[PDB]
C-alpha cells in the first residue's frame, strides 16, 4: 500500500490544479 | 441449411409437448390435429415450431403465402378506400359523405375492388396515380 | 417587454384590439387597406404575451405577431 | 377543467393507496385459515406490522410478493388476469 | 439592476426567480451572450475545452488515486476471479452497526464500495502491478490536469488568444488530429504495450527505470530497419501462458493470432499492439492528406465542389448543386461541427459497447460479469445521449445557423426540399416495426396464456445467423464463406483464422452469441426504437426553421414554449420538442436493448440459456423471468431481518423510482396551476405575522414551460439511469459476487 | 470507522468539509453573488 | 387575367394553401397592397383550440398568384 | 345467474364451490379461462357478489332469476318508453 | 328515410364492418383452427 506521507504529498500536488482552476474560472468569467 | 433447427417429427422435445396440446375448439381431437399439422415445421430445442423467413420454397407457407394474401387484401382495402375518396371529390359536397358514408357507391367500389393490382398498374403507367410535386401543398422550409 | 409587430397583410378587422386584454393595441389610419386602418402597439410594455391577438387574426399567417422577449413585472402579470 | 384533470391523477393515487392498505391489512391481519388449535394462520403472515412502515416493504412484501400469482397465471385458469 | 447573470442583460432586469434558473441554463450558450463576437466566442470555447479536459484528467486522477489509496490492488492481482475490486472507502456519519457490518466487504476492515467500473482489469492489463505505479499515475494525471488548466488560462490572455483564422483552419486541424492525436497517440500506446504491458504480462517488470535497459524483443530494432518484420512474430505466446508471470510466455511482441487468451478470456496484448501499430500507420498516412503550408495536399472545398455527379452519369444531377456551399456552412457553424462530432462519438461509443463485451481486451474481465454489465449499459446510455445531442445540434444549426442563400440547391438544401418525405417514410417504417413487433409479442402472450406456446410465431433470424456463419460459426450449418474450410476466404492467407475460428465456435465467451426467435423480436423492437427516435429527431431538425402551422419558427429561436392556444393549439412545436420527446424514446430504446443484453447474458452466465430462449418470445416472460425474478435479491437488500451489501442498491432503486415519478409531476401538470398555487402561497407569506418581515428580493413564480419540460425530463432521465443501474448491479452482483 | 488504508483520519475531515462546510460556503457566496444589485 | 371565379394557385410560402388552388371571390380596384380575395375549399388552422371551424379566405397580391 | 351459472350448485355447497356466472366460448384457446369451480361446472369465477345477494334475497332456484331477468327487460323497455 | 342516413354514418358502418370482420375471423378459427402456417 501507499504511505501516509504520499497522501499529503498528493494533496499539496492537487493544490496546483486547485489554484489554476480558480485562475481559469475567473478569467473565463471575464 | 439450419442444422440447429430440427424437424418437429424428428425432434424429441416436440413429441413430449405434442401429447399435451390442449383443445382450442369444441372439437375433441383439435389438439391431435394441431400436433399433426405442426409436425411439418421446424422445431428448436424448446419443442416449438419455428418459421424461416427468406422466401425459400418448402418454407414459403410460413411467410410468402400469408404475405401475398395480406398484400392482396390490404391492397383491396387501400384501393377501395382511395377509389371512394377520389369519387367523392368532384361533386361539391364532400365532407357530408365523408362523415356519412354513401353506401351504394361504397358497395360498387368494394365488390369491384378485387381487380386492384390491374387498376393500380393502369394508374401507375397512366400517371394518374401519383400527383406531381408542383400541384401539391408543401410546408415552408 | 414583448414585441408586438403588425405586418402589412392586415385587413383592419379590429379583432386583435378587441381580443387584447391589456390595451396594448389600437387602430391607426392606414391608406394601404380596404378598411382604412391598421393595428399598432404603442404601449407594448404592458404586453403579457397571451397571444389572444394572434388567436383572433383572420389572415393565413398572422399579420399581428407577438415575440416574447425580456420579462418584467408587467410581462409576468404579477399582482405581487 | 384542468384541475379535474389533475384531481383524477390524485384520486388514482389516493384510492390506490386505500385499496393497497385494505388488500394488505386484511390479508395479513384478518383473512386466513383457522388451525384446529385455534390460532389463525393469515395469508401473508402478519407482515403489515413490520413491512408496511417502509416503501421497500410495500414494494417487496406487497407488490413484488403478491404479484407472484398474476405473473405465474399463464397456462392456467387465471391467465386472463395476467 | 442585478449583476447576475452578467452575460445576459435581458435576464438581469428580470425581477422574478426565472432570472436565476435561466442564468444557470444559458451560461454555456455563448452565442446568445450580450456583446459576444465570433472571435471571443471561439476563444471562450477553446478555454472551456481546456477546463473540461482538466476535469476529465482530475476525474481519472481521482479514480486511480482511490484504487491506489483505499482500494485493494495488491490483493486483487493475486486472485482476480475471486477478490472483489474496491473503488473507495465509505465514510458515512449515518451508518448504524448493520450497515458498517454489511459494507465491510472484499477483505477490508472498513466500509468500502465494490468497484464496478472495472478499472482494476484495465490497470492489470496495461501493466500496473502495485499501488505505487497507480500513485505515480495519479500524480502524473494531476500534473497533466494542472498543465491543461494553465494552458486554458494562457489562451485567454490577449498575447496568446488565437485569431479567428486559426480556429477555422480546418486543414491543419485535421492533419494534426489524424497524424498526431490519432496516429502519434496510437503509436505511443503501441510503444507502451510492447515496452510495458506485454513484458509485464510475461512476468518481466519494466518500470521507468528499466525501459532503457530491458529490450522488448531479443532482436531489438534490427528486423525493423532491414525489413524482415516476421522476427517479431516468430515465437508467440503459448496457450498455456499464465498472465502476469513468466511460465508459458513467448517472446514475440507483435503476434497476429486473432483469438482469445485461454486464461484471461481476452484478446492478446501482442494482438492489441499489432492492431494499434497498424492503425497508427494508417492514421499518420491519413493525416498527410490536407494541404497546410507546403503546397502538396488537399483542400476540402475543392473536394466538396468536385463531388457532384455530372450530366451523362447514370444518376445525373440528382444531388442538384452537389456539395458547394459546404466548408463554409460547416466551418462557420459550430453547431454543425458539434452535431457531426456527437454523431460520430455516439456511433463509436455504441461500437465500444458492442465490442468490449464480445471482444474483451482486459485480463479476467469476461469473468467479472457485473463489470461487463455496468460497462455495456454505461456506454450504450452515453451513446444514446450523444446521438440525441447530435440531432439536437442539427436542429440548432437549422434554426440559427442555416443560410439558404449559401446552401442553394445543394445536398443540404435538397434535404429540406423533401424534408417531410423523409418524415412520412420514417413514420411508415416506425409504424411498420411497431404494429408487427407488438402484434407478435401480444400474439405470443395470448397463446402462451391460453396454454398453447406452440402457436407462437417464432421466427429464426436467418439473416443474422447467416452473418454469424459467414464470420465462421459452424453451429447453424450454412457452410458459407468461413464455415466451410474450402471457401475462397477460408483458403486464403488469413492467419487470424486459427484463433478466430475456435474463438467463435466455443460457447465459453460472449463472441457471436447464439441467437434464436427471442432475438429476432427484440432486434425488431430495437429497430423500432432507433427508427422512432430518429423520427422525432429528424422531424424536429427538419421542421426547425418552420412549417405549415408555424412558418416563422426561426424567429423565436431553438427553444420556445409555444405560440399560444391559437391556430388550434401549439404545445411542443419548438425544435426543442424533438430533443424533449426523443429523450423518452432514446431511454425506452436503451432500456429495451439493455434489458436484452442483461437477460441474455444472465442466461449465459447462470448457465441456463433456455430461460431467455423460451421466455423472451412473449412479454410476460420478460416481465416475470427478468424483472420480477432478478429483483428478488435487489429488494431484499434491506428487510426487517437485517441489511445486506445491496442495501445501497435497494435504496438507489427506490430513489430512482421516486425521482422518475417526480418527473411525472413536471411533465403532466403544467404551469398555470402552479402559478395560481404560488400566488396563494405568496399571499399567505405576506399576510402572516412574523414571517412578512422576511421579504424575497425576487418574486417567486412558477417554473416556465420549457424549464419544467427540462426539469421533468431531467428527473425522468436521472431516475431512469439510477433505478436501472441499481437493478443491473444488484441483480448481477447478488448472484455473481 | 477508520480504515486500514494510509491516513485514515482524512475521510473524517474532508467528507464533512466537502459535504457540509464548503457547500454552505458555496451557497452563501453564490447567494450573495446572484442577489446583489448593480 | 385575375377575375372573379378564376381558379388560381397561391405563391405565398407561409400560407396554409401554398401551391394549392382556390377561387377568386373579389378583386379590389383601389390602391391596396393585397386586393385579390381568394376563397379555398380547405380551412386554415385559425381558431382557438378545440374549434371545429376555421377561415378559408384571404387577401393576396397579384405577384403572389398564378392563373391555372 | 339463471342460465350460465352454478347458483343451484352453489346453494347446495357454498363452502367449497366458487361462484361462477360466465362461461367462455371455445373458439380459440380461451377454453382454459373456464375455471374448475365445483359441481361439474366450468366458467369464470365471478367476484361481484351476486350469488350471496341472491342467497340473502331468498332466491333458491334459477327460475326465480329468469323471472327477474324478464322483469328487468320489461322495466328497461318501460323506462325507454317513459 | 332518415334512419338509413343514420345507418350510413361512419360509426354505425365501422361497427358493422368490424363485427362482420371479427365474425368472419372467429367463424374461420372455429372451423379451421390452429393455422400457424400454410402447409
Ligand atoms: C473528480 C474526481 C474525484 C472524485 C469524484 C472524488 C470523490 C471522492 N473523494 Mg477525492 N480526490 C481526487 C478526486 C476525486 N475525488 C483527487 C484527484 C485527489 C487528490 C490526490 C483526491 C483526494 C481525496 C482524499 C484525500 C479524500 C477523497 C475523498 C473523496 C470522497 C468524498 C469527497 C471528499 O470529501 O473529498 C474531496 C477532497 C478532495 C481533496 C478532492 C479535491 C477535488 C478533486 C481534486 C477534484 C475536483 C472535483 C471536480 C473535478 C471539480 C468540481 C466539478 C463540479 C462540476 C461537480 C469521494 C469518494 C475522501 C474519502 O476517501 O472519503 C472516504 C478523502 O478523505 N479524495
Ligand atoms: C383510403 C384509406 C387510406 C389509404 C390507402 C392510406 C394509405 C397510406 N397511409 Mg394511411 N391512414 C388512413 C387511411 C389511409 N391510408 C387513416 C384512416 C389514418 C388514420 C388512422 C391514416 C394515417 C396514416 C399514418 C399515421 C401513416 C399512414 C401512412 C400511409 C401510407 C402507407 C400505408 C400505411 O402505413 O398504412 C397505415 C394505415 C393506417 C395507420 C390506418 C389505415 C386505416 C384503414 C385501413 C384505411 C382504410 C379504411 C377507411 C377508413 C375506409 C375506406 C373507405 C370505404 C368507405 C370505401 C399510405 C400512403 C404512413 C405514411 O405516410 O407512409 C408513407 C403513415 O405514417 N397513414
Ligand atoms: C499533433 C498535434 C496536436 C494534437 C495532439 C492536438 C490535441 C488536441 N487538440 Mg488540437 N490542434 C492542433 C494540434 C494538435 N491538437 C492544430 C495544429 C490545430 C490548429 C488548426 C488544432 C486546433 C485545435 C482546436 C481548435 C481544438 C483542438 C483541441 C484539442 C484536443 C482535442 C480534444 C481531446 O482531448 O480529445 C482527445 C481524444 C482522444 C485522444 C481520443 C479520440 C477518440 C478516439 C480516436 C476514439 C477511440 C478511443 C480509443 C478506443 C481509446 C480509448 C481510451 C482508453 C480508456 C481505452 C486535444 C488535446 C480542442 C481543445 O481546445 O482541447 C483542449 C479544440 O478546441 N485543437
Ligand atoms: C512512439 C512510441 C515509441 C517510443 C517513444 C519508443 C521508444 C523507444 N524504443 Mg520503441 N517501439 C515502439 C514505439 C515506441 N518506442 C513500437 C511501435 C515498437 C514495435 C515495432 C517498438 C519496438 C522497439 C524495440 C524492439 C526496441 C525499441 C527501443 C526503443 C528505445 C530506443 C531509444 C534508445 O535510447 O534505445 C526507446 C526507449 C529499443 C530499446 O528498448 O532499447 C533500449 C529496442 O530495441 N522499440
Ligand atoms: C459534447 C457535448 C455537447 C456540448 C458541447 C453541448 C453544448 C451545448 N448545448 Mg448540448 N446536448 C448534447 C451535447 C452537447 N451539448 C447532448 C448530449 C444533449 C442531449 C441530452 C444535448 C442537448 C441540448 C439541447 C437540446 C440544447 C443544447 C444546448 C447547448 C448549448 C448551451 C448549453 C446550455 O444550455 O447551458 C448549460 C445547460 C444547463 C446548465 C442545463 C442543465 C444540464 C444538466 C441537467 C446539468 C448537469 C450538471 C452535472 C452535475 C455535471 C451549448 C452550445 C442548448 C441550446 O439551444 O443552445 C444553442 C439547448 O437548449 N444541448
Ligand atoms: C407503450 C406505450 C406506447 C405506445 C405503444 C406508443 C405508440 C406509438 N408511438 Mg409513442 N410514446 C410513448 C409511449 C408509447 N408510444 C410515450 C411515453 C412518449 C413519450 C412522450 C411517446 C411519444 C412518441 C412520439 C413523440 C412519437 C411516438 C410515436 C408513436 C408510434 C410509433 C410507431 C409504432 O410503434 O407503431 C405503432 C404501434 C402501436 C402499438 C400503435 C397502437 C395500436 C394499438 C395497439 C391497437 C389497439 C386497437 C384496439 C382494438 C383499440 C405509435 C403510435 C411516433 C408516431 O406516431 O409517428 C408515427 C412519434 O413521433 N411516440
Ligand atoms: C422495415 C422493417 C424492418 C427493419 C427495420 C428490419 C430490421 C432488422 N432486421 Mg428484418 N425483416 C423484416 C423487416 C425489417 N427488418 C421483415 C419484413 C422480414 C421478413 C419477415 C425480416 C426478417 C429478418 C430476419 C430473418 C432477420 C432480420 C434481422 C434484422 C436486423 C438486421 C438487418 C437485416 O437483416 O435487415 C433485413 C431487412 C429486410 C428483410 C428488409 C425488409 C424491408 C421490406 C421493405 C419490408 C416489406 C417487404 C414485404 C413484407 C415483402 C434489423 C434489426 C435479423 C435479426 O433479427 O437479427 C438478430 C435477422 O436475421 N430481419
Ligand atoms: C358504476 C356503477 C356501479 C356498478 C356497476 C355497481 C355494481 C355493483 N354494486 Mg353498486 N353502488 C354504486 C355504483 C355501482 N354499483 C353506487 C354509486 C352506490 C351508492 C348508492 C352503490 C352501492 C351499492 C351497495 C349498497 C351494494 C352495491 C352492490 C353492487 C354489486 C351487485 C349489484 C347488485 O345487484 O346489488 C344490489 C344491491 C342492492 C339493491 C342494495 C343497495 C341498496 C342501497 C343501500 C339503497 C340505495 C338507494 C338509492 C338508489 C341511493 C340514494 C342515495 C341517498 C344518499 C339519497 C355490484 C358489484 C351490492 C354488493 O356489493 O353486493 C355484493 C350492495 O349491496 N352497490
Ligand atoms: C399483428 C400481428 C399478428 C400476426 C402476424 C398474427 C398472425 C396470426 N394469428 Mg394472431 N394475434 C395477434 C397479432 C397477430 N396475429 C394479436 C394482437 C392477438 C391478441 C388479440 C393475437 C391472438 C391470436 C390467437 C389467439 C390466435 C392467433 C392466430 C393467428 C394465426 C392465423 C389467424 C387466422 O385465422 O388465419 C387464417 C386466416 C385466413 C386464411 C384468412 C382467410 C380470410 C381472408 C380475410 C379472406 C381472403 C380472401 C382471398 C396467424 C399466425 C390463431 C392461430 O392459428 O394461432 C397460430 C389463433 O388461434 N392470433
Ligand atoms: C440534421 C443535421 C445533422 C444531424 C444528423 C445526424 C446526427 C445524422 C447521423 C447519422 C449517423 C450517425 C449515421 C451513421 C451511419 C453509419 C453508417 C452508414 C455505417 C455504415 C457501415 C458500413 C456500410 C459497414 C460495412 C461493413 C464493413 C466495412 C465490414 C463488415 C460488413 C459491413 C457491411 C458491416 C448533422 C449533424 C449532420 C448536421 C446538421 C444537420
Ligand atoms: S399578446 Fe396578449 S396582451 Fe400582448 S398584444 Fe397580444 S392580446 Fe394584447
Amino acid at each position: 500500500s501507499i504511505s501516509e506521507t504520499q497522501v499529503f504529498v498528493a494533496l499539496v500536488i492537487a493544490l496546483i490544479p486547485g489554484i489554476l482552476a480558480f485562475r481559469l474560472a475567473t478569467e473565463l468569467y471575464k | 441449411d439450419l442444422s440447429h433447427l430440427t424437424p418437429c417429427s424428428e425432434s424429441p422435445a416436440y413429441q413430449a409437448k405434442a401429447k399435451s396440446f390442449r383443445n382450442t375448439t369444441s372439437d375433441p381431437e383439435s389438439g391431435q390435429k394441431r400436433a399433426e399439422s405442426y409436425a411439418e415445421a421446424l422445431c428448436g430445442p424448446e419443442g416449438y415450431p419455428h418459421l424461416v423467413v427468406d422466401g425459400r420454397l418448402d418454407h414459403a407457407g410460413d411467410f410468402i403465402i400469408p404475405g401475398l394474401l395480406f398484400l392482396y387484401v390490404a391492397g383491396w382495402i387501400g384501393w377501395v378506400g382511395r377509389s371512394y375518396l377520389i369519387a367523392i371529390r368532384e361533386e361539391k359536397d364532400t365532407e357530408m359523405k365523408e362523415i356519412i358514408i354513401d353506401v351504394p357507391l361504397a358497395i360498387n367500389k368494394m365488390l369491384f375492388g378485387f381487380m386492384w393490382p390491374l387498376q393500380a398498374f393502369g394508374e401507375f403507367t397512366s400517371g394518374k396515380l401519383t400527383v406531381k410535386d408542383s400541384e401539391i401543398p408543401v410546408s415552408p422550409r | 417587454s414583448h414585441s408586438v409587430k403588425i405586418y402589412d397583410t392586415c385587413i383592419g378587422c379590429t379583432q386583435c384590439v378587441r381580443a387584447c386584454p391589456l390595451d396594448v393595441l389600437e387602430m391607426v389610419p392606414w391608406d394601404g387597406c380596404k378598411a382604412g386602418q391598421i393595428a399598432s402597439s404603442p404601449r407594448t410594455e404592458d404586453c403579457v404575451g397571451c397571444k389572444r391577438c394572434e388567436t383572433a387574426c383572420p389572415t393565413d399567417f398572422l399579420s399581428i405577431r407577438v415575440y416574447l422577449g425580456a420579462e418584467t413585472t408587467r410581462s409576468m402579470g404579477l399582482a405581487y | 377543467w384542468d384541475h379535474v384533470f389533475l384531481g383524477l391523477f390524485w384520486m388514482y393515487n389516493s384510492l390506490s393507496i386505500v385499496i393497497f392498505h385494505f388488500s394488505w391489512k386484511m390479508q395479513s391481519d384478518v383473512w386466513g385459515t383457522v388451525l384446529p388449535d385455534g390460532s389463525v394462520s393469515h395469508i401473508t403472515g402478519g407482515n403489515f406490522a413490520q413491512s408496511a412502515i417502509t416503501i421497500n416493504g410495500w414494494l417487496r412484501d406487497f407488490l413484488w410478493a403478491q404479484a407472484a400469482n398474476v405473473i405465474n397465471s399463464y397456462g392456467s385458469a387465471l391467465s386472463a388476469y395476467g | 439592476a442585478t449583476k447576475f447573470p452578467k452575460f445576459s442583460q435581458d435576464l438581469a432586469q428580470d425581477p422574478t426567480t426565472r432570472r436565476i434558473w435561466y442564468g444557470i441554463a444559458t451560461a454555456h450558450d455563448f452565442e446568445t451572450h450580450d456583446g459576444m463576437t465570433e472571435e471571443n466566442l471561439y476563444q471562450k470555447i477553446f478555454a472551456s475545452h481546456f477546463g473540461h479536459l482538466a476535469i476529465i484528467f482530475l476525474w481519472t486522477s481521482g479514480t486511480v488515486f482511490h484504487v491506489a489509496w483505499q482500494g485493494n490492488f495488491e490483493q486483487w492481482i493475486k486472485d482476480p476471479l475471486n477478490v472483489r475490486p474496491i473503488a473507495h472507502a465509505i465514510w458515512d456519519p449515518h451508518f448504524g452497526q448493520g450497515a458498517v457490518d454489511a459494507f465491510t466487504q472484499a477483505g477490508a476492515s472498513s466500509p468500502v464500495n465494490v468497484a464496478y467500473s472495472g478499472v482494476y482489469h484495465w490497470f492489470y492489463t496495461i501493466g500496473m502491478t502495485n499501488n505505487q505505479d497507480l500513485y505515480q499515475g495519479a500524480v502524473f494525471l494531476l500534473i497533466l490536469s494542472a498543465l491543461f488548466l494553465f494552458a486554458g488560462w494562457l489562451h485567454l490572455q490577449p498575447k496568446f488568444r488565437p485569431s479567428l483564422s486559426w480556429f477555422k483552419n480546418a486543414e491543419s486541424r485535421l492533419n494534426h488530429h489524424l497524424a498526431g492525436l490519432f496516429g502519434v497517440s496510437s503509436l505511443a500506446w503501441t510503444g507502451h504495450l510492447v515496452h510495458v504491458a506485454i513484458p509485464e504480462s510475461r512476468g518481466v517488470h519494466v518500470g521507468w527505470d528499466n525501459f532503457l535497459s530491458v529490450k522488448p524483443h531479443p532482436a531489438g530494432l534490427a528486423p525493423f530497419f532491414t525489413g524482415n518484420w516476421g522476427v517479431y512474430a516468430q515465437n508467440p505466446d503459448t496457450a498455456s501462458h499464465v498472465f502476469g508471470t513468466s511460465e508459458g510466455a513467448g517472446s514475440a511482441i507483435l503476434t497476429f493470432l486473432g483469438g482469445f487468451h485461454p486464461q484471461t478470456e481476452s484478446l492478446w496484448l501482442t494482438d492489441i499492439a499489432h492492431h494499434h501499430l497498424a492503425i497508427a500507420v494508417i492514421f499518420i498516412v491519413a493525416g498527410h492528406m490536407y494541404r497546410t503550408n507546403w503546397g502538396i495536399g488537399h483542400s476540402i472545398k475543392d473536394i466538396l465542389a468536385a463531388h457532384n455527379p455530372p450530366q451523362g452519369t447514370p444518376f445525373g444531377g440528382a444531388l442538384g448543386a452537389g456539395h458547394r456551399g459546404l466548408y463554409d456552412t460547416i466551418n462557420n457553424s459550430l453547431h454543425f461541427q458539434l452535431g457531426l462530432a456527437l454523431a460520430s462519438l455516439g456511433v463509436i461509443t455504441s461500437l465500444v459497447a458492442q465490442h468490449m463485451y464480445s471482444l474483451p481486451s482486459y485480463a479476467f474481465i469476461a469473468k467479472d460479469y457485473t463489470t461487463q454489465a455496468a460497462l455495456y449499459t454505461h456506454h450504450q446510455y452515453i451513446a444514446g445521449f450523444l446521438m440525441v445531442g447530435a440531432f439536437a445540434h442539427g436542429a440548432i444549426f437549422f434554426v440559427r445557423d442555416y443560410d439558404p442563400e449559401a446552401n442553394k440547391d445543394n445536398v443540404l438544401a435538397r434535404m429540406l426540399e423533401h424534408k417531410e418525405a423523409i418524415i412520412s417514410h420514417l413514420s411508415w417504417v416506425s409504424l411498420f416495426l411497431g404494429f408487427h413487433t407488438l402484434g407478435l409479442y401480444v400474439h405470443n402472450d395470448v397463446v402462451v396464456a391460453f396454454g398453447t406456446p406452440e402457436k407462437q410465431i417464432l421466427i429464426e433470424p436467418v439473416f443474422a445467423q447467416f452473418v454469424q456463419a459467414a464470420s465462421g460459426k459452424a453451429l447453424y450449418g450454412f457452410d458459407a464463406l468461413l464455415s466451410n474450410p474450402d471457401s475462397v476466404a477460408s483458403t486464403a492467407s488469413a492467419v487470424w483464422l486459427p484463433g478466430w475460428l475456435d474463438a467463435i465456435n466455443s460457447g465459453t465467451n460472449s463472441l457471436f452469441l447464439n441467437i434464436g426467435p427471442g432475438d429476432f423480436l427484440v432486434h425488431h423492437a430495437i429497430a423500432l426504437g432507433l427508427h422512432t427516435t430518429t423520427l422525432i429527431l429528424v422531424k424536429g431538425a427538419l421542421d426547425a426553421r418552420g412549417s405549415k402551422l408555424m412558418p416563422d419558427k426561426k424567429d423565436f429561436g431553438f427553444s420556445f414554449p409555444c405560440d399560444g392556444p391559437g391556430r388550434g393549439g401549439t404545445c411542443d412545436i419548438s425544435a426543442w420538442d424533438a430533443f424533449y420527446l426523443a429523450m423518452f424514446w432514446m431511454l425506452n430504446t436503451l432500456g429495451w436493448l439493455t434489458f436484452y443484453w442483461h437477460w441474455k447474458h444472465l442466461g449465459i452466465w447462470t448457465g441456463n440459456v433456455a430461460q431467455f430462449n423460451e421466455n423472451s418470445t412473449y412479454l410476460m416472460g420478460w416481465f416475470r423471468d427478468y424483472l420480477w425474478a432478478n429483483s428478488a435479491q435487489l429488494i431484499n437488500g434491506y428487510n426487517p431481518y437485517g441489511v445486506n451489501n445491496l442495501s445501497v442498491w435497494a435504496w438507489m432503486f427506490l430513489f430512482g423510482h421516486l425521482v422518475w415519478a417526480t418527473g411525472f409531476m413536471f411533465l403532466i401538470s403544467w404551469r398555470g396551476y402552479w402559478q395560481e398555487l404560488i400566488e396563494t402561497i405568496v399571499w399567505a407569506h405576506e399576510r402572516t405575522p412574523l414571517a412578512n418581515l422576511v421579504r424575497w428580493k425576487d418574486k417567486p413564480v412558477a417554473l416556465s414551460i420549457v424549464q419544467a419540460r427540462l426539469v421533468g425530463l431531467a428527473h425522468f432521465t436521472v431516475g431512469y439511469i439510477l433505478t436501472y443501474a441499481a437493478f443491473l448491479i444488484a441483480s448481477t452482483a447478488g448472484k455473481f459476487g | 470507522i477508520l480504515g486500514d488504508f494510509a491516513a485514515s483520519f482524512l475521510p473524517a475531515i474532508l467528507v464533512p468539509a466537502v459535504g457540509l462546510v464548503m457547500p454552505a460556503v458555496v451557497m452563501g457566496l453564490l447567494f450573495l453573488q446572484i442577489e446583489s444589485e448593480a | 387575367a385575375i377575375q372573379r371565379g378564376s381558379k388560381v394557385r397561391i405563391l405565398r410560402k407561409e400560407s396554409y394553401w401554398y401551391k394549392d388552388v382556390g377561387t377568386v371571390a373579389s378583386v379590389d380596384k383601389s390602391g391596396i397592397l393585397y386586393p385579390v380575395i381568394v376563397r379555398f375549399d380547405k380551412v386554415n388552422y385559425n381558431g382557438f383550440s378545440g374549434s371545429a371551424t376555421g377561415v378559408n379566405t384571404n387577401n393576396f397580391a397579384e405577384h403572389e398568384l398564378e392563373e391555372v | 345467474g339463471a342460465k350460465f351459472s352454478n347458483y343451484s350448485a352453489w346453494l347446495a355447497d357454498p363452502l367449497n364451490i366458487k361462484p361462477s356466472a360466465q362461461v367462455v366460448w371455445p373458439v380459440v384457446g380461451q377454453d382454459i379461462l373456464n375455471a374448475d369451480v365445483g359441481g361439474g361446472f366450468h366458467g369464470i369465477q365471478i367476484t361481484s357478489g351476486f350469488f350471496q345477494l341472491w342467497r340473502a334475497s331468498g332466491i333458491t332456484n334459477e327460475y326465480q332469476l329468469y323471472c327477474t331477468a324478464i322483469g328487468g327487460l320489461v322495466m328497461a323497455g318501460l323506462m325507454l318508453f317513459a | 328515410k332518415g334512419l338509413t342516413t343514420f345507418l350510413s354514418t361512419a360509426p354505425v358502418l365501422i361497427t358493422a364492418l368490424l363485427v362482420f370482420t371479427a365474425g368472419l375471423l372467429i367463424e374461420f378459427n372455429r372451423f379451421y383452427p390452429d393455422l400457424l402456417f400454410h402447409p
